């Protein structure tokens, strides 16, 4: 034969269906307190602008 | 004397003018074998005795 080396392992199934049972249980959002900060600023020298 | 083109001063921009055979390859995602020998597999089938 002339090809690709593949390793042609056979896996266990039932690992991967408890993975992916466990995967149902994920949160894509998250619950805070308060929101991150969004604005910082820079002083100057100056005492009327920043 | 010989009627052949075995050495020739050639300059640079005609280097890559020798290209005009035209080659096929196969791909690398398939498999090529020899079944030269797959031939000559089989069995016999005896006669049945009493």
């Amino acid at each position: 034969t002339a090809t690709r080396e593949v390793d042609f392992t056979v896996p266990d199934v039932q690992k991967i269906l408890d993975d992916i049972k466990a995967l149902a249980a994920e949160q894509v959002y998250k619950i805070v307190k308060v929101p991150s900060i969004s604005f910082r600023h820079i002083v100057m020298q100056s005492r009327d602008r920043v | 004397f010989i009627n052949k083109r075995i050495v020739e001063r050639v300059r640079v921009g005609q280097i890559l003018a020798v290209l005009n055979r035209r080659f096929v390859a196969y791909k690398g995602k398939m498999r090529i074998m020899d079944i030269t020998q797959s031939l000559k597999m089989g069995t016999k089938l005896a006669a049945p005795t009493v």
